[PDB]
C-alpha cells in the first residue's frame, strides 16, 4: 500500500522492490542490483535478491568465527569467478545463425503470457529485429534501440517491423498537409515556429483596420522569414518538438510550409527526441540561425500509413553511416491490455535473445546449475588452505538457496527434491531441475524451459559485488 | 494480536506477514460473508445499510448491499471486485459466490495447521475445478418433461403464489407456457430466442375468470364500426392492409378555422379534400385487401367503398399495435402514401399473407381474431374475468410471472437448483479425490466439503434446521449415484433438491427451479478467482 | 434504552425534582412577598445594579436552567400585561401548592385525581370570589378611598417612608386624565422623567410637561405667569 | 459497524420500545403532559404525540423507522399516531421472551404476525355496527367528536354543515362488479384544497364545486357572464414573442421603426387566430395576456383571463375536460370547456373573484372560506381538515366500533379463543399479540388513575360474558358501556392501527445485522 493510497499487487520482483520504498541505506543496494540485473540480463531480478541474502547469511557465521569481512569479500570474488568459469564448462553452445534455436527460446517466453497461440508470429518477430542489429561481436546490444511501439485498434497477427524506423505521431490535419513526401530530409527541431509571444503579459487590440494589418503583416513576415532559411537548407520533413504552453506551429506557418512543398509533422513527443536524434543520426536544433543541412537525415520515401484508424508515420532508407539499424517495432491489439502485456512480454524476449547476442549458449533452467555447481566447488575446495578453504563451502551452501525455494514457492517437500536433484545430477550433467509442470524433478530441456547463460552469470557477478558493497560499510553518520 | 512496531527492518511503513496475516484475511472474510449469510435465497431478509450522514436504505438485493458496504482489507476489496464481476455479467448470484469463497479460506486455513502448502492448495483447487466443471455437464440437461410431467406450470404457480392471480394459476398458468412455447423463433441463424415482450393480454368482464381463451394467433380489441359489413370473410385466404395514414376526410390543422367569404374557395377546398381520400380508397379496393386498418379512422363515404366489396374497416386502431402485426403477417406499416411523386398503396407488396379473419362475439367488448398468418408462431390471450380491477392485477402479475418463464427457456441449457449442484459435486469429488492424491486429496476434500455452506445457510433463513436437512441431502444423493455410472437403476433418482416453501425434499426439476449453465460455472470458477488471490498474500506492507 | 447527549428521568423522580426546583423558586420569592418583604438586588456582571421587589422584573433578569421556572416565568408574563402588580403572590400560590400536592404524591395518588382536585376547587373558588366581592361605587368623590388603595400598592415596593410623598402624586395623577364617565383610562398620557443630584423625598407632581431643554441667557425671565404658548 | 448474533435481535427491540416507553403517556383525553428540553432556554409542554416525535434526535435506525411510520399514519388519519406506534412497540416486546429467550426463529415469528394481522381484523368487523352514512343529521354528530373542545366549539353548528357539505362534495359513491370497487375515491389533500377568503362569515362560508381564481376580467367592457361557457386552457402567453436563435435588433432610419410596430401587432394576431379556431365563449392562459391580445380576441366574442396558476389548471381540467397544451399553435379543438355550469363574476369580500363552476361531480373543487379575520380562517382551516378525516373514516365504509379500549380488549378475547384451535408453533406469539392488545386499554387505565392489575382482569371478564362495546371511560377512570354513553370511533382507525403496527413490526425483526457504509 503506497503512501498515496493506491493498492496494488504483483509477484515481479522489480516492481516489489520499486515500490517497496526502502529507508533503509543497506538494503537499497538489492533495489540498484535488480535495476541492473533487469538492464544487463532482464530476467532473475528475484533470485539475485536471494542470492544476496544467503551471502550474507552465511557472512553472518564467518564473522562469528573471526574473520574480517575484508577476505569474506575478496573470497567472493574469487568464488564468483570460478563459479562462471564452472557454468562455461556445462554450458551448451549456441550461434546467432542458427534462426530456429533463437524461436523456440522466444516461443517459451511468450508462453508464461495470456497471449500464447498467436506468439507463432510474435517469436520470429523479436529473432528478425535482433539479427539485424546483432552484427557480429557486439557484446551488449542496447534493447533501448527497439523501439516498442502500442496503437490501439487491428489484432494481434498485424504486425510491420519496418527496420528503418516509426514515429509516434501523425501528420497534419489541417489545410495543405502533405501527408506523404518522397526523397525527403528528416531534421529534428526543438523550436517551434509562432508568432512572437513573451512570457509576460500581452495582449493583442485592434482598433483600427491599420491596426489589423500592422499585427498580420509582423506575424506573416516573421513566420515567412523562418520558412524561408528552411528551404534554403533543402528540408523536406520537419519534427517540430511538442509544446503544449505556447503554439507549436501556427496555421499561418502550415499555409507557407505547404507553398514550399515542405512536409511538416508537429507535436513530436519529448521523451522521442532523445530517441530521434541517435537512430536518425541527426542532430537536435535549437535555433533555427543554426539550422542547416548537415544535421539532416535522408530518407526515400516518408509516407501516413493507417492500418485500421492508426494514422502512423513510417520512413525507411535512412542510408547514413552514423546511423545504424535502428528498428521501431509497431504493436497493435483490440483491447488496451493487449498492447500492454504484449509490449512486455517483448520486452522479456529481447533481454532473453540480448543475453545469447553478448554471451553465447545457454543451460537449462530450474536450478539445475546451482546444484552441479555447489557439488563441484565442495570437492574443490580441498585444493584450497587456510580461512579460504572454509568460505569455499559456505559459498557453494549458498548458492542452493534458489533450488530450495523454488521446491518451497512449488509446494514440493524441501527437502526432498533438493536431494534429489543431487542424486541425478551426479550421473548426469545439466540433464534434471526443477519444473511445475511435471510437480518434480524433470528434464528441462524436454519440457522447454531454458534460461540464457549470462542470467546466471550476471545474478552471480552482480550478488558479488552487492555483498562486497555491503560488507564493506563498518558504519553510517548523519551527513547533510 | 495486531503486530506492529518492528524494532528492526526499518522502512518508510509498517509490515506484518505469518500466521497473523492469514488469520485477518478469514476474519475479514467472515465478516464479509455475514452481511450475505441472512440475504441467501428468496428466504432471505432485507437489512440497513447506515451511513455516516445518519440516513439508511432497507434492501434485500445482496448486490447492493455489498457495493454500498465499506470494507477496509486488503482481501475484503477483493470481494467487492468479485462482486462487481457477478455482477456485470451474470447480474445474480452474488450472495452464493460471497459465501462459496468464504468458507474456502477457513478451510485453507484449517490445512496450514495441517501442514498442507498453500500453492499445493491452489493447485488442490484448480485441478479439482477443473473436473468439477467436467461432472457439471453431465447432469446437464435441456428442457424437458413437458409431456407426460409439469414443469413451466410450476414455475408460474410459484410465482402467482404472492398476488390474486394465483387461486386460478393452475388454469392459467396453461395459457402462458403454451402460448410462450409455440412463440419461439430463431431470429437470426438459428438463435432459437425467447421473445421478451409478445402476446398481447387483453381483459373482458364476462363471466368468471377461467372462461379465458387463448388464440391461436393475434387478437386485436377494436370493433368494426358500421355492423353492415360482414364480420367473417376469405375463409381460405385473406390480406390485412396496415395503414397508418387515414381514410377519413382529410382536414389542414386542428388550429385552423374554416372560414369562406369567397365561393370560389369553397368549391375548392371541399373536391379537393374530398378527392385525396377516395384516391387513398381506390388504390385499396384495387390492391384486394379484404381487411383495413386505419390508426386515425375511416370516415362514412369511404366507407361505403368496403361494404359493396364485402372489405372490414376499422376506425381509430392502435398504433402500438399494428407494428407487431406487420411482423407476425408478414405486411409492413404505411406511413404515407405521398412516397415519391405517385400515391399509391403498392398493391401485394404492404399486403401480408394471412388465413382467415373472423370476429368473435365476446361478452362486454368484442374483439377481432387473426389467426394462421403466413409466418407469425405468436399468439394472444383474452382474459375474461370478473372485473378490470383484478384483471390489471392480474394482467401486471402476468407478464411478471411470464418474465420467470421466459428466462428459464432462453438458455436452452440449465441445471437444477436448490442445493442439487452443491450436494451432487460434493458426493462426486468424495470419491474422486482417490483418482489424484498425492497430497492433493486433502485439499479436493476440503473443496469438496465447502460446497454444503451454500444450502446449509440457505435453510436457516427458512427457520428449518440445517443440521437435519444437509445431511439427509447427501444420503438421498448418495444412494442414488450408486447405481448411476452402471446403466442400471431400480429407485435410485438424482436430482433431489431442497424445498424450504413446504419444507421437504423434492425433485427441483417438478418443483420448477432451474439455473442456467452460466450461472452456475461462472459463479464457481470466479470465487476460486478470488479465493487465490488471497491465499496467495503472505505479507501487507502499509505506509 | 437511551440516546447520545440525552438525559431523561423516569418513574416519578422527573416530577419529584420539578416540584423541588419549584420549592427553590418559593424560598427565593417567599421573603420579597408583601410589605413586610425584602429588596432584591441583582447584578448582570457588565456594572449594572437594579433593585427591585416585583417578581417578574427579577425572573426577566435572572437567567434558570429549571425548565420548571421557566414557565413560572412565563405564567408571570400574562400577569403583568393583565393585573400589572401581585406576580410575586402568584409564584407562592404554584410553588406551594406542588409541595402540599408533593406529600399526596409519595402516598400513591395518582396526578389526574390531584389535577383535577385542583380545577374542581378552582371551579368553587370563582363562585365564592364573587360572593366575597364588594360592589364599589363609580362616584369620582371616591379619592378618600383610593388613598387607602394606593398605599396597597406603594407600601409594598417601598420603605413606607416614600408611600406619604407618592400617596397625592400617583393618585392625583390617575383622576386628573381621567373624565368622568364610564369610559376608560389611558396610562400613556402619563409621562415619567428622572433626574439626579436630589433626595427621593422631594419627589413632586407635575400638573403639565416636563421639557429637557431650557432657555440659556442670564436676561430671561425666570417664573412666567400666564403666558402665550406658541 | 456490524450487529450479529441474538444480540442485534434484542437492539431492535430495544429501539422501539425506547420510543414506545416515552409516548405511553399520550394516549386518552386524559394524556398527560410532556416537556421536551431543548439546547436552547426554551421548551416544549404540548402533548401532542406527532409533535413530540418531531423534536426527538434517536440513534439506531430502528427507531428512525417507527418515526417513518408516524409521518405516513399521521397524513391517513388525524388521530391513533401514537397508538400504532405504542402497539408495534409493545408487540416486539411481548414476543422478546420468544425471539430470544425461547430460541424461536424470527420467520416463525413473522409468519405467525401475517395470519395474527388477517384474524385481527376479521374480529374487528364482527365488533363494529353499521351506521347510515346518508344522514345528514347523524353525520353531524359524528363529526361533532372532532369539534367540540376546540376554538370552533361556538361556530361548531356551522362547522358540522361546512364538514359535511365539503365530503359530500369531494366523494364520488360508485360501485360493480364490472370494473371494480374504486372505494369511493376520496382523497382530502389535492381535490379538497381551500381558498381563504378574508371577511364575510363563518355561516357564509360556501362548498362550491369547481375552481376559485381571484382574476376578473381583464377588459373594460367585455361580457361578464356566458350562458354555455367553453373553457380552453393554455401555457404559453399571448404577447409578443422573439426569435429562439440570437436576434440582434438595431434601428436606425426613421422608416424602419414601423416594421417592428406591425410585427408586434402581426406576431400577437397570430396567437389569437389559433385560438378561435374553436371558436372558444372564454380564454384562459396560464401567464399574462397582452393588452393587443385583449382587443383581437374581444372581436371574437369570449372572455379573456390571464395569469393562472399550474396547479388549478390541473383542477380545471377536472370541471372541464379542457387538455392542458402548452404551445398555442399545437392548440386541439377536443379541447372544449363544455358542461361549465356559471361564469358569474360576481365579487366577494372586495375582491373580483370569477365562477369556473358545474352542475357536476368531477371530484374536485375548491371550499370557500369566510370568516371575521384571517386568524379565524387559518383555525377554521386545520379544524376542518381534522373534522373531514374523522368524517372520511366513516364515508370509507358504513360501520363503527366502540372506543375507549373496547376494540383493543374484542380482539385480544377472541385471538386468544381462535389460537386454541389452531394447534401449531405459531400458537405461543398469538398470545403475544392478543397481550399486546390488552395494554392498550390498560394503558388508558395507568392514565386513570385505576388499578392496572384489577381492572384489566375483570374487563377482560366482561367480554367473555358480555359484549365486546364495554371500554374505559377517560372522565370518569371505571369500566363502562361505550354504546350507552356515547363513545364510538371509526374502523378505518382500527384498520390502520392493526394493520401498518404488525407490518412494521415484521420489517424490524427481519434486520439482524446492521450495515455501516455510504
Amino acid at each position: 500500500k503506497t503512501s498515496r493510497g493506491e493498492i496494488i499487487i504483483s509477484n515481479d520482483g522489480h516492481t516489489i522492490l520499486k515500490q517497496m520504498a526502502i529507508l533503509h541505506p543497506v538494503a537499497r543496494m538489492l533495489v540498484e542490483v535488480s535495476a541492473a540485473q533487469d538492464s544487463e540480463a532482464g530476467d532473475g531480478t528475484t533470485s539475485v535478491v536471494i542470492l544476496t541474502g544467503a551471502l550474507l547469511g552465511a557472512a553472518e557465521r564467518l564473522l562469528n568465527k573471526g574473520i574480517h569481512p575484508t577476505i569474506i569479500a575478496d573470497s567472493f570474488q574469487s568464488a564468483a569467478k570460478r563459479s562462471v568459469d564452472i557454468l562455461l564448462e556445462m554450458c551448451h553452445k549456441v550461434s546467432l545463425s542458427d534462426r530456429e534455436q533463437l524461436v523456440r527460446a522466444a516461443s517459451t517466453s511468450l508462453s508464461s503470457k495470456i497471449v500464447s497461440q498467436y506468439s507463432s508470429f510474435l517469436a520470429p518477430l523479436a529473432v528478425d529485429s535482433v539479427l539485424k542489429i546483432s552484427d557480429e561481436n557486439s557484446k551488449n546490444v542496447d534493447l533501448n534501440d527497439i523501439r516498442l511501439v502500442k496503437k490501439v485498434g487491428g489484432t494481434i497477427d498485424d504486425t510491420e517491423m519496418i527496420d528503418g524506423v516509426v514515429l509516434t505521431q501523425t501528420a497534419i490535419k489541417s489545410a495543405g498537409g502533405p501527408t506523404r513526401k518522397e526523397k525527403a530530409k528528416i531534421g529534428l527541431i526543438q523550436f517551434q515556429i509562432s508568432p512572437p509571444k513573451p512570457d509576460t503579459e500581452n495582449n493583442i487590440i485592434v482598433n483600427d483596420y491599420r491596426q489589423m494589418d500592422k499585427i498580420l503583416k509582423e506575424e506573416r513576415a516573421y513566420l515567412l522569414n523562418i520558412c524561408k532559411k528552411i528551404k534554403k537548407a533543402k528540408c523536406n520533413v520537419l519534427l517540430i518538438q511538442k509544446s503544449i504552453l505556447r503554439d507549436a506551429v501556427n496555421d499561418l506557418a502550415l499555409h507557407f510550409l505547404s507553398k514550399l512543398n515542405i512536409m511538416v509533422v508537429k507535436d513530436i513527443e519529448r521523451e522521442e527526441i532523445e530517441f530521434l536524434s541517435k537512430g536518425l543520426g541527426c542532430k537536435p536544433i535549437a535555433d533555427i540561425e543554426l539550422f542547416t543541412e548537415d544535421r539532416l537525415g535522408s530518407a526515400d520515401l516518408v509516407e501516413e500509413i493507417d492500418s485500421d484508424g492508426s494514422k502512423i508515420v513510417r520512413v525507411t532508407g535512412i542510408r547514413n553511416n552514423n546511423a545504424r539499424p535502428t528498428v521501431s517495432v509497431v504493436i497493435r491489439g483490440a483491447n488496451n491490455m493487449i498492447i500492454d502485456e504484449t509490449e512486455r512480454s517483448l520486452h522479456d524476449a529481447l533481454c532473453v535473445i540480448r543475453c545469447l547476442v553478448k554471451e553465447r549458449g545457454l543451460i537449462a533452467g530450474g536450478g539445475a546449475p546451482e546444484i552441479e555447481i555447489s557439488r563441484r566447488l565442495s570437492k574443490e575446495a580441498r585444493s584450497m588452505e587456510g580461512v579460504q578453504a572454509f568460505i569455499w563451502q559456505e559459498f557453494a551452501s549458498a548458492l542452493e538457496v534458489i533450488p530450495t525455494t523454488l521446491a518451497e514457492n512449488a509446494g514440493l517437500n524441501s527437502i526432498k527434491v533438493v536431494t534429489e536433484l543431487r542424486s541425478k545430477h551426479e550421473n548426469g550433467e545439466l540433464n534434471d531441475g526443477i519444473s511445475v509442470r511435471r510437480s518434480g524433478t524433470t528434464n528441462t530441456y524436454e519440457e522447454h524451459i531454458l534460461q540464457p547463460v549470462l542470467v546466471s552469470t550476471s545474478a552471480i557477478t552482480l550478488a558479488s559485488e552487492c555483498v562486497k558493497s555491503i560488507l564493506r560499510i563498518d558504519d553510517i553518520a548523519f551527513s547533510r | 494480536f495486531n503486530n506492529s512496531r518492528s524494532d528492526t527492518l526499518f522502512l518508510g511503513g509498517e509490515k506484518i506477514s505469518g500466521d497473523d496475516i492469514r488469520n485477518q484475511n478469514v476474519l475479514a472474510t467472515m465478516a464479509v460473508a455475514n452481511v450475505v449469510k441472512s440475504s441467501l435465497g428468496p428466504v432471505g431478509l432485507d437489512k440497513m445499510l447506515v451511513d455516516d450522514i445518519g440516513d439508511f436504505t432497507v434492501t434485500n438485493d445482496g448486490a447492493t448491499i455489498l457495493s454500498l458496504l465499506d470494507v477496509q482489507h486488503p482481501a475484503g476489496k477483493i470481494l467487492v471486485e468479485l462482486a462487481q464481476q457477478q455482477d456485470r455479467e451474470i447480474g445474480d448470484g452474488t450472495t452464493s459466490v460471497v459465501i462459496i469463497a468464504s468458507e474456502l479460506l477457513k478451510r485453507a486455513n484449517e490445512l496450514v495447521k495441517n501442514k498442507i502448502h498453500p500453492t499445493t492448495i491452489i493447485t488442490g483447487f484448480r485441478v479439482a475445478l477443473r473436473e468439477a466443471i467436467r461432472f457439471i455437464n453431465e447432469v446437464l440437461s435441456t428442457s424437458v418433461d413437458t409431456l407426460g410431467k409439469e414443469t413451466l406450470i410450476n414455475i408460474a404457480k410459484t410465482s402467482m403464489s404472492s398476488k390474486i392471480i394465483g387461486a386460478d394459476s393452475d388454469f392459467f398458468s396453461n395459457m402462458v407456457v403454451d402460448a410462450l412455447l409455440a412463440v419461439k423463433t430463431q431470429n437470426s441463424k438459428g438463435e432459437i430466442k425467447y421473445p421478451v415482450k409478445a402476446v398481447n393480454v387483453l381483459k373482458a368482464h364476462g363471466k368468471s375468470a377461467t372462461e379465458s381463451l387463448l388464440v391461436p394467433g393475434y387478437a386485436l380489441n377494436c370493433t368494426v364500426a358500421s355492423q353492415a359489413m360482414p364480420k367473417r370473410i376469405a375463409g381460405g385466404n385473406v390480406k390485412i392492409a396496415c395503414l397508418d395514414l387515414n381514410l377519413q376526410k382529410a382536414r389542414m390543422a386542428m388550429g385552423v378555422q374554416i372560414n369562406i367569404d369567397d365561393p370560389e374557395q369553397l368549391e375548392q377546398i371541399r373536391k379537393r379534400e374530398a378527392g385525396i381520400v377516395l384516391e387513398r380508397v381506390k388504390k385499396i379496393i384495387d390492391a384486394g385487401a379484404q381487411v383495413v386498418l386505419t390508426t386515425k379512422g375511416i370516415d362514412d363515404l369511404c366507407l361505403k367503398e368496403f361494404v359493396e366489396a364485402k372489405i372490414m374497416g376499422v376506425r381509430r386502431c392502435k398504433k402500438e399495435d399494428l407494428r407487431r402485426i406487420a411482423r407476425a403477417t408478414g405486411a409492413t406499416l404505411v406511413s404515407s402514401m405521398s412516397n415519391l411523386e405517385g400515391e399509391e398503396t403498392f398493391e401485394s407488396s404492404y399486403l401480408g399473407l394471412c388465413d382467415e379473419v373472423v370476429q368473435a362475439k365476446f361478452s362486454d367488448d368484442e374483439c377481432i381474431l387473426i389467426k394462421g398468418t403466413s409466418k407469425h408462431s405468436s399468439s394472444s390471450i383474452i382474459l375474461r374475468g370478473a372485473n378490470d380491477y383484478s384483471l390489471d392485477e392480474m394482467e401486471r402479475s402476468l407478464h411478471d410471472s411470464l418474465s420467470v418463464v421466459k428466462r428459464t427457456l432462453e438458455s436452452g441449457n440449465v441445471v437444477p437448483g436448490g442445493g442439487c449442484v452443491e450436494a451432487a459435486l460434493n458426493i462426486y469429488l468424495d470419491n474422486f479425490a482417490t483418482t489424484v492424491g498425492s497430497r492433493e486429496q486433502l485439499a479436493i476434500a476440503e473443496f469438496a466439503a465447502a460446497l454444503l455452506i451454500i444450502p446449509k445457510t440457505l435453510a436457516v433463513n427458512a427457520a428449518k434446521d440445517s443440521s437435519e436437512l444437509v445431511a439427509k441431502l447427501r444420503s438421498y444423493h448418495a444412494a442414488s449415484q450408486m447405481a448411476k455410472p452402471e446403466d442400471v437403476k431400480r429407485r435410485s433418482y438424482r436430482n433431489y433438491g431442497l424445498d424450504l416453501i413446504r419444507g421437504k425434499i423434492v425433485d427441483e426439476i417438478h418443483a420448477g427451479v432451474l439455473e442456467p449453465t452460466i450461472s452456475k460455472v461462472k459463479s464457481l470458477k470466479s470465487a476460486l478467482e478470488a479465493c487465490v488471490a488471497i491465499l496467495r498474500i503472505d505479507t501487507m506492507i502499509t505506509v | 434504552l437511551l440516546n447520545p447527549k440525552a438525559e431523561s428521568l423516569r418513574r416519578d423522580a422527573a416530577l419529584k425534582v420539578n416540584v423541588t426546583s419549584a420549592e427553590g423558586l418559593q424560598s427565593v420569592l417567599e421573603t420579597n412577598l408583601g410589605p413586610k418583604g425584602t429588596l432584591k438586588m441583582l447584578v448582570d456582571g457588565a456594572g449594572n445594579i437594579k433593585l427591585t421587589k416585583d417578581g417578574k422584573v427579577l425572573l426577566t433578569e435572572m437567567q434558570i436552567q429549571s425548565p420548571t421556572a421557566v414557565l413560572i416565568a412565563r405564567a408571570a408574563a400574562a400577569q403583568d400585561e393583565i393585573t400589572g402588580d401581585g406576580t410575586t403572590t402568584v409564584v407562592c400560590l404554584v410553588g406551594e401548592l406542588l409541595r402540599q400536592a408533593h406529600r399526596f404524591i409519595q402516598e400513591g395518588v395518582h396526578p389526574r385525581i390531584i389535577t383535577d382536585g385542583f380545577e374542581i376547587a378552582r371551579k368553587e373558588s370563582m363562585k365564592f370570589l364573587d360572593e366575597f366581592k364588594i360592589s364599589k361605587t363609580n362616584l369620582s368623590n371616591d379619592r378618600e378611598f383610593l388613598l387607602q388603595v394606593a398605599r396597597s400598592s406603594l407600601l409594598t415596593k417601598v420603605d413606607a417612608d416614600l408611600t406619604e410623598v407618592l400617596t397625592p402624586i400617583v393618585t392625583d395623577a390617575v383622576l386628573s386624565v381621567y373624565d368622568a364617565q364610564a369610559d376608560n383610562l389611558d396610562l400613556h398620557m402619563v409621562e415619567i422623567m428622572q433626574m439626579q443630584h436630589l433626595s427621593p423625598k422631594d419627589t413632586t407632581f407635575i400638573k403639565g410637561l416636563v421639557l429637557d431643554h431650557g432657555g440659556r441667557h442670564p436676561d430671561m425671565p425666570t417664573r412666567v405667569k400666564n403666558a402665550y404658548v406658541l | 459497524e456490524r450487529t450479529t448474533g441474538r444480540q442485534a435481535q434484542i437492539s431492535n427491540i430495544t429501539a422501539a420500545k425506547a420510543v414506545a416507553d416515552v409516548i405511553r403517556t399520550c394516549l386518552g383525553p386524559k394524556a398527560m403532559l410532556k416537556m421536551l428540553l431543548d439546547p436552547m432556554g426554551g421548551l416544549v409542554l404540548t402533548n401532542d404525540g406527532h409533535a413530540i416525535l418531531r423534536e426527538i434526535d434517536v440513534a439506531h435506525p430502528a427507531a428512525k423507522s417507527m418515526l417513518e411510520l408516524s409521518r405516513t399514519q399521521d397524513e391517513e388519519v388525524g388521530d391513533g399516531t401514537t397508538t400504532v406506534i405504542i402497539l408495534a412497540g409493545e408487540i416486539l416486546a411481548q414476543c422478546a421472551p420468544y425471539l430470544i429467550e425461547k430460541n424461536i426463529h424470527p420467520v416463525i415469528i413473522i409468519q405467525a404476525l401475517k395470519k395474527a394481522l388477517t384474524d385481527a381484523l376479521e374480529v374487528i368487523k364482527q365488533v363494529s355496527k353499521p351506521v347510515d352514512v346518508e344522514n345528514d343529521a347523524a353525520m353531524k354528530k359524528l363529526i361533532q367528536a372532532s369539534i367540540g373542545t376546540k376554538y370552533v366549539i361556538h361556530w361548531s353548528e356551522k362547522m358540522c354543515e361546512l364538514a359535511l357539505d365539503a365530503v359530500k362534495t369531494v366523494r364520488k359513491d360508485l360501485g360493480q362488479t364490472v370494473e371494480g370497487e374504486p372505494n369511493f375515491e376520496i382523497d382530502i389533500k389535492r381535490y379538497v384544497r381551500v381558498e381563504k377568503i378574508p371577511g364575510g362569515d363563518v355561516l357564509d362560508s360556501r362548498v362550491l364545486k369547481g375552481v376559485l381564481l381571484n382574476k376578473d376580467v381583464v377588459h373594460p367592457k367585455m361580457s361578464r357572464h356566458i350562458e354555455n361557457p367553453r373553457v380552453v386552457l393554455l401555457d404559453c402567453p399571448l404577447e409578443y414573442k422573439k426569435g429562439e436563435s440570437q436576434t440582434n435588433i438595431e434601428i436606425e432610419k426613421e422608416e424602419d421603426w414601423n416594421r417592428i410596430l406591425q410585427i408586434e401587432e402581426e406576431q400577437v394576431q397570430l396567437m389569437c387566430e389559433q385560438i378561435l379556431a374553436v371558436r372558444p365563449t372564454l380564454v384562459i392562459t396560464e401567464k399574462g395576456v397582452s393588452d393587443l391580445a385583449q382587443h383581437y380576441l374581444l372581436k371574437g366574442g369570449c372572455s379573456v383571463l390571464r395569469r393562472v396558476k399550474k396547479s388549478d389548471n390541473n383542477r380545471i381540467a377536472r370541471v372541464t375536460g379542457a387538455t392542458i397544451v402548452n404551445r398555442v399553435e399545437d392548440l386541439k379543438e377536443s379541447d372544449v370547456g363544455t358542461n361549465c355550469g356559471l361564469f358569474k363574476v360576481e365579487m366577494i369580500g372586495d375582491e373580483y373573484f370569477s365562477f369556473l363552476d358545474n352542475c357536476k361531480e368531477p371530484k374536485a373543487c375548491t371550499i370557500m372560506l369566510r370568516g371575521g379575520s384571517k386568524d379565524i380562517l387559518n383555525e377554521i382551516d386545520r379544524n376542518l381538515q381534522d373534522a373531514m378525516a374523522v368524517a372520511r373514516n366513516v364515508m370509507l365504509s358504513p360501520s363503527l366500533s366502540p372506543g375507549g379500549g373496547a376494540t383493543e380488549m374484542a380482539v385480544s378475547v377472541k385471538l386468544a379463543e381462535k389460537a386454541k384451535q389452531l394447534e401449531g408453533i405459531q400458537q405461543w406469539p398469538y398470545q403475544a399479540v392478543a397481550d399486546a392488545m390488552e395494554c392498550i386499554p390498560r394503558t388508558l387505565i395507568q392514565n386513570a388513575g385505576g388499578d392496572p392489575i384489577r381492572l384489566l382482569s375483570q374487563l377482560r371478564a366482561k367480554h367473555a360474558q358480555g359484549n365486546f362495546t364495554t371500554g374505559i371511560d377517560g372522565d370518569k377512570g371505571k369500566i363502562v358501556d361505550m354504546v350507552s354513553y356515547g363513545i364510538w370511533e371509526p374502523e378505518v382507525i382500527k384498520q390502520q392501527s392493526v394493520k401498518t403496527a404488525i407490518e412494521s413490526a415484521c420489517l424490524l425483526l427481519r434486520v439482524d445485522d446492521i450495515v455501516s457504509g455510504v
